[PDB]
């Protein structure tokens, strides 16, 4: 409402956020809607990106690829974050659907 | 679970012998494709929760339907009753 | 009861409602329709008391020349008394008969019958190609009607083409 | 009057509803064709 | 021959009309046989491009969205 | 010919590919064949199978069964029109 050149792009970025998965309970801990709903985001993210209603814009562009999941981008912006479990959360967060006991271990390490 | 597991369930319908138990473990699976796996039943309910899921659906229920009729041609003989018989008659 | 019988049809349905193995079930199922028989029955015949007590000022009546069947029919019925329960017993079993056949023109159209057949096709089309005269005489002036206007015999499989359309008439 | 114009205008309709159906199936059928020779 | 054919079958019909002893054929008989024929061919040709344009515009939406959801 | 009309399977709207194709196709192959002499021998060999010790089998089973669903009765009239359908050819 305030910035003329960011009525889409907020709502594209509602519509987009829309899908996030909050632990669907259809009878049971079921990890294949999780796994879905984490593909459909990442693809409606892709699809929006790749056409153009998320993009020529400096600060949602930035938004975008700390989303997308890397890591100098968030080295960099780390006075958000705040240490290395902050750090590992984001990561999982923003890179996997969940994660297993196994392998939580080493993302952390 | 039926597509999941695809591959050991075409697995026990292409491997059928001459005892007992395999020939009901064959008899339940041509059941159960046939009561949750049709053309009819993917177009009557799940028509609208991504197609291409339901590509492979479709699919598969293709290449079940296609194992069910080899079934059937193979098993379709009055003498095969009588051939499968002393392969499974302990006494 | 007919809700209850369906429901019970419907239950009774996965394990042979009938055949042999059928026998103090079917029992009690012929003694509950029995039982509504007797109850339509008695509705019947006392609505059928109380209309008639309620027009008793009206009797004594005579035949009169010069008039319509429909006046006819209502001074026999106001002379006679036992014509009451006649059409009574017959329009029961009547709306009886109607309620167990249900829709039986679907039933025929489905059965498909009508008046010509396969043979006879088959016999015209012969007759009309070649001269083969196949299974009985079908002579044809212009129409395939003479064998039927002269009462002629035809094939088996006509006949009880024929049978089987009468009996579903006799049924209607 | 508007009657034998319509109904002109309806046969010609229908002609042309015949020779495109024509040519459309004659194209399904090559494309078909090229498609099960292709796949 | 087809119309001369044609042209004795309609002189036979009109003057069987008035004979009592032709109603079942001259009621079997088509009104107008070239319209129904070409009535009966637009309908058959119209059901059988509408069956396999649909079938085949089915089974192409079907493998796009396959396509789409392997690549993304 | 326009007797070869329509592809709908079912009550519902199900389509199918080509129907008739003059020349070689795959689809043929699904499909009946592109000469009549052959469905001509199949509704012979079907007459010629469907005697009368089939026939009494068949009125037997009708005679001892009698459905076990909801589907009205149309035992007869199948029986009747497979044989209208085997005994008479196709155009």
């Amino acid at each position: 409402s305030t910035s003329a050149s960011a009525r889409s792009m907020c709502r594209v970025l509602d519509d987009l956020l829309k899908k996030m998965p909050m632990l669907h309970t259809g009878g049971t801990q079921t990890l294949t809607e999780f796994e879905l709903k984490w593909q459909h985001w990442r693809e409606e993210c892709e699809r929006h990106l790749q056409n153009g209603t998320f993009s020529s814009n400096v600060h949602m562009e930035a938004v975008c690829r700390v989303l997308l999941g890397d890591e100098e981008v968030l080295l960099e912006k780390r006075d958000l974050m705040t240490t290395w479990y902050h750090f590992l959360v984001s990561r999982l967060l923003f890179k996997h659907p969940t994660v297993k006991p196994t392998e939580l271990h080493f993302y952390a390490q | 679970f039926l597509v999941a597991h695809s591959d050991t369930i075409q697995a026990i319908l292409r491997s059928q012998e001459g005892s007992l138990g395999s020939l009901q473990e064959l008899a339940l699976l041509t059941g159960i494709i046939s009561k949750a796996a049709l053309p009819g039943v993917l177009n009557e309910l799940d028509i609208g929760l991504n197609d291409g899921s339901m590509m492979e659906l479709q699919g598969h229920i293709g290449r079940f339907q296609r194992q069910c009729l080899a079934l059937l041609n193979r098993f379709g003989g009055s003498d095969r009753l009588r051939q499968l018989s002393l392969q499974d008659d302990s006494s | 009861c007919n809700t209850q019988i369906t429901l019970l049809k419907k239950i009774v349905k996965r394990v042979t409602p009938g055949q042999q193995k059928f026998s103090k079930t079917a029992s009690i199922l012929w003694l509950l329709q029995q039982e509504m028989v007797t109850w339509r029955l008695i509705a019947a015949l006392y609505r059928d008391r109380i209309q008639s007590a309620l027009e008793e000022e009206n009797m004594f009546e005579i035949a009169a020349p010069n008039a319509s069947e429909k006046t006819i029919v209502d001074k026999l019925f106001q002379r006679d008394t036992l014509v009451r329960q006649s059409q009574l017993v017959v329009d029961w079993l009547e709306s009886i008969a109607k309620d167990e056949v249900g829709d039986f023109s679907d039933n025929i159209e489905y059965y498909a019958k009508s008046v010509y057949w396969e043979n006879t096709l088959h016999t015209l089309k012969q007759r009309s190609m070649l001269s083969l005269g196949s299974s009985r005489p079908l002579v044809s002036e212009l129409d395939p009607d003479a064998p039927i206007r002269q009462k002629l015999p035809l094939d088996d499989l006509d006949r009880e083409d024929d049978i089987r359309l009468l009996k579903y008439l006799f049924t209607l | 009057q508007h009657a034998d114009e319509e109904r002109e205008k309806t046969y010609k309709l229908a002609e042309n509803i015949d020779a495109q159906l024509k040519r459309m199936a004659q194209d399904l059928k090559e494309v078909i064709e090229h498609l099960n020779t292709s796949a | 021959l087809e119309g001369f054919a044609s042209i004795e079958d309609v002189q036979q019909r009109n003057k069987l009309k008035q004979d009592p002893k032709y109603l079942q054929l001259l009621y079997k008989k088509p009104l107008d046989p070239k319209s129904e024929t070409q009535m009966q061919e637009i309908r058959r040709l119209n059901q059988y491009v509408k069956n396999a344009v649909q079938d085949v515009n089915d089974v192409l939406d079907l493998e796009w969205d396959q396509y789409l959801e392997e690549k993304q | 010919d326009p007797v070869f009309s329509n592809m709908t399977f079912g009550n519902r709207r199900f389509q199918d590919t080509f129907n008739t194709d003059p020349n070689m196709d795959p689809r043929n192959l699904r499909q009946n064949k592109v000469s009549q002499q052959d469905v001509d021998t199949l509704l012979r060999e079907g007459a010629n199978s469907f005697g009368e010790s089939l026939q009494k089998r068949l009125l037997d089973i009708e005679s001892l069964y009698c459905k076990v669903r909801s589907r009205h009765s149309f035992i007869q009239a199948l029986v009747r029109r497979i044989r209208g359908l085997l005994r008479v050819s196709r155009v």
